């Protein structure tokens, strides 16, 4: 109101953002998977 | 000094060998020579030999003890005490 | 960061013995701890005074006569 | 070390008066899973005035520190140090602690005692 | 009734609005702010306001304290808080309460008290 | 020597005789487990850790199966997946549907391993329902919900083997097997709270913490405990402005993964009795005041009082950080005073072991040194109260190897056999000239542990003389590979205080101060302050000194600043601020900087980098964090500081007494804690709940 | 519209076929407290005044002097 | 097709610092010449010399940057800002972000020494 | 539509402060505080919804 204009100021939040990613799992969830490569695109094994 | 002396020296460093000898041999002589001063010996790996003295109202002075002999170590010490 | 340009210090004692602790850096979400009443706040000078007070988060009590005339102060 | 500070557009105070910590998460004492302990976290030390205060209307926790919830993840301590230098951030490295290995044998629960038992193992 | 403010002035509040709930005078949790403290700290926003219109829910702790103990033959009572009139799953997760120790034992979810007999 | 085997195709090399789960962990293969734990005896009762071994026909328990050369192990077979599902099915069938009300929820290994390895849905719909269990009262610290217990026996193994508290056990048999004490007995041990961490489920929980938070909403900060001088590494879990709980983190050379009950539960003392605004005495009452008012009042009292030289006395308490002590000393010296004292009895005079070499007041054998011990002499020291986790360390060493332990001083309730040699200095003279002296002469890793409480005696030099002579003789006790001389500090600030030389001059102990500055100093008495003295108290809690003060300044607590602390080992450790200080409180070194500017003597550092510099100026080891380095001056120190100056000291006839009367309340935070007061009444010796017979 | 009592509000929006007065006893809520209906009081002295139901998280020391 | 707008310059990273110096001085000339157009578009209280002074201060800030890539980015962004200002794409509110000093005194207490900063918990 | 907190037929609150609503809330509109009630129950001491943050999902 003093300046009669939209002004920019350093950010201040009435409620700070709460980041809940601290609760991510302590155990590896999925594992390695499986490979779907065709046999014509795998290096051969000797004998 | 009048009130405080601090010896910083390495434990394994070669540049600190004269300082190590000085402490090891003449620390008791120094303590008796200056009975009211408070003397501290502190060691750490990367640090260069140095001595601090604290005279009065917080005034301090320091000199580096990268030297050759114990004699010269005590020379630098006595110079700084003056 | 914002500042409390109006305050000399962070802890304040009123003459009436209330202890006021300023919270935050001084912006819109900060509070000085003071409470003020501004009679005639909807007028020419009062609106500027109310803007300056509310900017740093001192609580402003505005007595008014006509409702529509004070809305901008909010 | 390129001074990317001056091209990012971040506030100057970030590379002037803020300190970051680079570390690995400690193994939690409550769980046996270690899945969160391998990444290198980078996060900001708190600022006293701006960290958190109680809102006088409803009681929410306000903040003036825009970095308070930000945490970067790096695949190595060296990647994290490189990034911090490239942003002009003053940092501290907290070296991780690991469990010292020892040999454990179930049979040790039943070793014959030649003198007085020091304690009764119970199972 | 009369609450002394930080200003040193007096706030008058009718006795009935100082009660934490209509069915209970005092707080039921250490962290819970009392009505007196609420008025002392928020009186500015209560001026020219009608207290009788404000929400005044009944305190559940007295209500659950009014429910009679259920007596059970064995060592274990089972509770689920189910609604036998409606369809679907309307209670709480079904749990089992040990009643071997003397006295009554409360359901963790709904507060219903069971006892061996 | 190391042998070699294969796990999931990978090649792993491990020491012979190690358990298969250890090799799996080394080779980076994850194996689910409940009853196994790295610090407890192997149990093998949960059956979650089954793997296939080609020689074995049926799956084996990984945690209890010794590795052998050429072993081939598969953790990923269809049989192993099936077994994991079967075991989880059996584990969940009587487990209570409690997750919404259970404190373990969100940090629960049962939940997580159900998700990772179990069925997605259960098959158990029996109309007779589940087993239920009585709840059990074992004191005010550990709340029990025993429906949740999965019978892993971690709590029992910890309570028996590690803490030495055999009251805990398992009663009955089969389905009705119950963890407990079989009758109403407290789980009475200073290490008890650790079982809350060890319980994989919500069966044993933190009672003061109950229901207040979920793990996903907590900021986690790695920091340092200051309840004793061990410097246990901790994680502080906070939300917004308040600290919710304190948990151990692993430091194998300090606390290994344990903390004591004070470190765990005195945190609630940080949200009550706090100092939030400056106070000024006016008559018999304090009045709130601005910082400018209070600092000006200190300055005016200094001008009026006009202390010359050592009439400005500075006292440092048990909890203060090194930066604050350094700033206070620098300002005090710039005032012309050498009267920088410690807060302990006879701390007006200098300590009798000296300050010249660090090895004269430290645990020269590292904490880890206790693992190598073959004989230990305890001199005026009850480790179970002074350093609880180190007491556990001694017990572990005693249990696993032959080791002889004797003590001179008060009879101590110990978790290991001790030989009592008497409570007097004459008894010490007899012992070091007798059979235990010979034991020490003959041993490979001896150590003599001297308590910080002997230093506080008037006759302290006598003791330090006796020990010193003995040490200067016996090569096994002090040689170039092993220093067996040890001083065990009890307060987190003492080692750093001696490090910076926060010690009075000889002439300073004569003078009667006109101005006293207490820095977290709450051991002070009425007698220690002159009536005419102007007293400034700087702290975070209102306990004792604040009551004695003329001006009270609110300072930050240890959870609110990034401070340096030196533990008994001489290890310099750095903490991290979890929250900011409450109200109008301030970081303490900044308080001292401001007040020195009000006094004319404005200190030369106003920034954190400059303070760390100044610290490096005072002692280079204060900035070398988490490092322990031996002294090259071990022989010089003993002669120059212990045997040299202490000849004239005459020994008293007074017996050695217990250093700390109550373990549970020792400093301002613990004495501000409702949990510590409750526990002090609950765990008293004269209470039958704490009496096995 | 806020003067319409709950239940009737659902019926008026074709939520339920049967009106509240016609609903059998088994499908009514049991209350252990007295039921009171109150409409929207916004723009009125009876408008809801929100507040923090917690006392502050940090409690200050009550200052007490002692004599030396 | 999709054609460029008024005062658009295709992005070209100069291979040499001298060839960038030419472009940079040309951009400075463009800013100085547009100053009166700026004062008309954005209805500013202050004078044309104040605008030109501000422009000089902006260009001064990067007077000692050495790495060619960083100078290239600083130039390309400075040209973006010129295009934004000269086309009236900015409103007054964002344009006046550049002139914080032109606003009046924010209050009686802007601390400079340690004690004043410490009394406001900003030490 | 507008949110409400329900009771059991006895009059006891149903909410036991598990905080699952607070965790799932896509708008972070819920703020919860809890501790042990003087009768031992797990119950909320604070349950707030910012209706101007809520997305009514
Ligand atoms: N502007 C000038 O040059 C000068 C002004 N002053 C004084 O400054 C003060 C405010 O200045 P200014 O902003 O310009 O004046 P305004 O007329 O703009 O505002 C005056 C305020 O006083 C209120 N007011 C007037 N009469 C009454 C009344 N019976 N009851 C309640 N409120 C009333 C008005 O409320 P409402 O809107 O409801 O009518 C209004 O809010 C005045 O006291 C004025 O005498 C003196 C020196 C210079
Ligand atoms: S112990 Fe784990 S699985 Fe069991 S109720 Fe608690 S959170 Fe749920
Ligand atoms: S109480 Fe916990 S630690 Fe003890 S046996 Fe049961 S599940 Fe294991
Ligand atoms: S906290 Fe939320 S999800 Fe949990 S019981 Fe209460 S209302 Fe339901
Ligand atoms: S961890 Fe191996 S059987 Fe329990
Ligand atoms: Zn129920």
């Amino acid at each position: 109101e003093e300046k009669r204009r939209v002004v920019y100021e350093p950010l201040e939040l009435t409620q700070a953002f709460r980041n809940f990613s601290a609760g991510s799992t302590a155990w590896e969830p999925v594992g390695p998977g499986r490979d779907d490569r065709p046999d014509s695109f795998k290096l051969p094994t000797p004998k | 000094a009048l009130r405080e002396i601090r010896f910083h020296l390495c434990q394994n460093g070669s540049s600190s060998a004269p300082l190590r000898q000085f402490v090891k041999n003449q620390i008791g002589a120094f303590q008796k020579a200056n009975p009211s001063t408070k003397v501290l010996v502190r060691e750490a790996n990367g640090v260069k030999p140095i001595v601090f003295a604290r005279f009065d109202h917080g005034h301090e002075s320091k000199i580096g003890l990268d030297v050759s002999s114990e004699k010269e170590v005590a020379e630098r010490v006595k110079s700084l005490i003056e | 960061m914002n500042s409390f340009e109006n305050l000399a210090q962070d802890v304040n004692i009123t003459r009436s013995g209330k202890t006021l602790i300023a919270k935050g850096t001084g912006g819109r979400s900060s509070r000085t701890g003071y409470t003020a009443t501004v009679f005639g706040a909807n007028g020419f000078l009062g609106s500027y005074l109310t803007a300056k007070l509310a900017k740093h988060g001192t609580t402003v009590v505005v007595p008014y006569r006509e409702e529509m005339a004070k809305r901008h102060l909010k | 070390v390129p001074a990317h500070e001056i091209v990012s557009g971040a506030p100057a105070e970030l590379s002037r008066n803020r300190v970051v910590r680079i570390y690995q998460q400690a193994k939690p004492a409550t769980q046996s899973g270690e899945y969160g302990t391998f990444a290198w976290r980078l996060d900001w030390d708190i600022v006293d005035v701006a960290n958190r205060w109680e809102n006088d209307l409803i009681g929410w926790q306000s903040s003036g520190d825009y970095m308070q919830a930000t945490q970067m993840k790096f695949t190595s301590k060296e990647s994290a140090i490189k990034f911090a230098n490239k942003q002009g951030w003053d940092f501290y490295i907290q070296e991780p602690h690991h469990r010292k290995f020892r040999v454990k044998q179930y049979a040790n629960n039943f070793v014959h005692s030649y003198g007085k038992l020091k304690h009764i193992r119970t199972k | 009734k009369s609450i002394i403010s930080y200003n040193g002035n007096t706030i008058e509040i009718p006795e009935e609005y100082t009660k934490q709930a209509p069915n209970r005078d005092s707080t039921w949790a250490p962290a819970q702010a009392s009505k007196t403290e609420i008025y002392k700290n928020n009186m500015v926003r209560f001026e020219q306001k009608d207290l009788s219109k404000q929400p005044m829910p009944y305190a559940g702790i007295e209500l659950i304290a009014q429910q009679p103990v259920r007596f059970v033959h064995g060592n274990t009572a089972v509770c689920d808080g189910a609604n036998h009139n409606g369809p679907g799953a309307q209670g709480h997760p079904k749990i089992f309460i040990n009643v071997d120790a003397p006295g009554s034992h409360a359901c963790q979810y709904c507060g219903t008290r069971y006892e061996k007999e | 020597a190391e042998i070699e085997l294969t796990i999931d195709g990978h090649k792993v090399s491990i020491e012979a005789g190690s358990a298969l789960i250890q090799a799996c962990e080394k080779a980076g293969v994850t194996v689910p487990r409940y009853c196994y734990h790295d610090k407890l005896a192997i149990a093998g009762n949960c059956r979650m850790c089954l793997v296939d071994v080609e020689r074995a026909p049926k799956p084996v328990a990984s945690c209890a199966y010794p590795v052998a050369p050429g072993m081939v192990v598969r953790t990923d077979t269809e049989r192993v997946k099936q077994a994991r599902e079967n075991v989880m099915e059996m584990m969940l069938q009587n487990h209570p549907l409690d997750c919404p009300v259970c404190d373990q929820g969100g940090e629960c290994d049962l939940q997580d391993q159900s998700m990772r390895y179990g069925r997605d849905r259960g098959r158990f719909t029996e109309i007779t329902g589940k087993r239920s269990t009585e709840d059990k009262n074992i004191g005010p610290l550990v709340k029990t919900s025993m429906n949740r217990c999965i019978h892993c026996t971690r709590c029992v193994r910890f309570a028996n083997d590690i803490a030495g508290a055999p009251e805990l056990g398992s009663s009955g048999r089969g389905n009705d097997m119950q963890i407990g004490t079989y009758l109403e007995k407290n789980l009475n041990t200073e290490l008890s709270g650790n079982v809350i961490d060890l319980c994989p489920v919500g069966a044993l929980t933190n009672k003061p913490y109950a229901f207040r938070a979920r793990p996903w909403e907590l900021k986690k900060t790695e920091s340092i405990d200051v309840m004793d001088a061990v410097g246990s590494n901790i994680r502080i879990d906070s939300k917004g402005v308040e600290v919710m709980r304190v948990i151990p983190r692993v430091h194998e050379d300090v606390n290994e993964e344990w903390i004591n009950d004070k470190s765990r539960f005195a945190c609630d003392g940080l949200k009550t009795q706090r100092l939030t605004t400056p106070l000024i005495r006016v008559g018999d009452k304090f009045v709130n005041a601005t910082w400018d008012d209070a600092l000006s009042t200190i300055a005016k009292a200094y001008q009026q009082k006009a202390p010359k030289g050592d009439e400005f006395k500075a006292v440092a308490g048990a909890l203060v950080e090194v930066e604050s002590m350094v700033a206070l000393k620098d300002m005090t010296n710039a005032l012309g005073s050498e009267n920088t004292t410690t807060d302990t009895p006879n701390g007006n005079s200098a300590p009798a072991h000296g300050i010249t070499f660090r090895s004269n007041y430290l645990f020269n054998s590292s904490i880890a040194g206790i693992e190598d011990a073959d004989a230990i002499l305890l001199v005026g020291t009850n480790p179970r109260r002074e350093a609880a986790v180190m007491n556990a360390r001694i017990r572990k060493a005693w249990l696993r190897q032959e080791l002889e332990i004797a003590s001179v001083g008060p009879t101590l309730d110990a978790t290991f056999d001790v030989a009592e040699l008497g409570n007097t200095h004459a008894d010490l003279e007899k012992a070091l000239s007798g059979e235990f002296g010979e034991v020490l002469k003959n041993a490979k890793n001896p150590l003599i542990i001297v308590g910080s409480g002997i230093t506080d005696r008037e006759d302290a030099g006598a003791f330090f003389n006796t020990i010193g002579k003995f040490v200067e003789s016996t090569p096994s006790v002090l040689n170039e590979n092993w220093n067996g001389y040890n001083v065990l500090q009890r307060s987190a600030s003492r080692a750093g205080a001696y490090d910076i030389g926060f010690t009075p001059s000889d002439e300073a102990s004569k003078t009667t101060p006109k101005m006293v500055w207490l820095l977290g100093a709450d051991e002070v008495a009425a007698s220690d302050i002159p009536a005419d003295a102007f007293v400034v108290y700087q702290g975070h809690n209102g306990d004792v000194g604040a009551q004695f003060a003329d001006v009270v300044l609110p300072g930050a607590a240890y959870t609110e600043k990034a401070g340096t602390y030196v533990n008994t080992e001489g290890r310099s450790q750095i903490s991290r601020a979890a929250t900011g200080p409450p109200g109008g409180a301030r970081e303490d070194w900044k308080i001292l900087r401001a007040v020195s500017e009000y006094l004319g003597v404005a200190l030369p550092y106003e920034d954190a980098y400059e303070v760390r510099d100044r610290l490096a100026e005072i002692s280079p080891s204060l900035v070398r964090y988490d490092l322990v380095e031996p002294t090259v001056f071990g022989d010089v120190a003993v002669q120059h500081s212990l045997v040299g100056p202490n000849g004239s000291v005459t020994p008293s006839s007074a017996p050695l007494t217990e250093t700390i009367e109550n373990f549970y309340m020792t400093d301002s935070i613990s004495r501000s804690s409702p949990t510590m007061a409750k526990s002090s009444i609950a765990f008293n010796k004269d209470n039958k709940k704490n009496q096995a017979f | 519209m806020s003067q319409v009592e709950p239940g009737w509000h659902f019926w008026l929006g074709y939520g339920v076929d049967t009106a509240p007065c016609n609903t059998p006893k088994e499908k009514l809520p049991i209350r252990a407290y007295p039921y009171k209906f109150q409409p929207n009081y916004t723009g009125t002295p009876g408008a809801f005044v929100t507040y923090n139901t917690l006392k502050p998280k940090i409690s200050a020391w009550e200052p007490v002097t002692k004599q030396r | 097709a999709i054609i460029a707008t008024a005062f658009a310059e295709t992005v070209k990273f100069s291979g040499s610092k001298q060839e960038l110096q030419k472009r940079t001085l040309a951009l400075y000339r463009q800013f100085l010449r547009g100053a009166p157009t700026f004062a008309d578009l954005y209805e500013v209280q202050f004078s044309i010399p104040t605008i030109r002074t501000k422009i000089r201060q902006e260009f001064e800030r990067h007077r000692f940057v050495d790495d060619l890539s960083i100078q290239n980015v600083l130039y390309a962004k400075g040209h973006m800002e010129y295009q934004e200002c000269i086309n009236f794409w900015k409103q007054q509110a964002q344009f006046l972000k550049y002139f914080p000093e032109e606003d009046d005194i924010q209050g009686r207490h802007q601390p400079s020494n340690f004690v004043d900063k410490f009394l406001k918990n900003r030490a | 539509g507008e949110h409400a907190l329900r009771r059991y037929p006895s009059g006891e609150e149903r909410c036991i402060a598990c905080k699952l609503c607070e965790a799932i809330c896509p708008a972070l509109a819920i703020t919860i505080d809890a501790e042990e009630r003087i009768d031992g129950s797990r119950r909320t001491t604070k349950y707030d919804i910012d209706m101007t943050k809520c997305i009514y999902c």
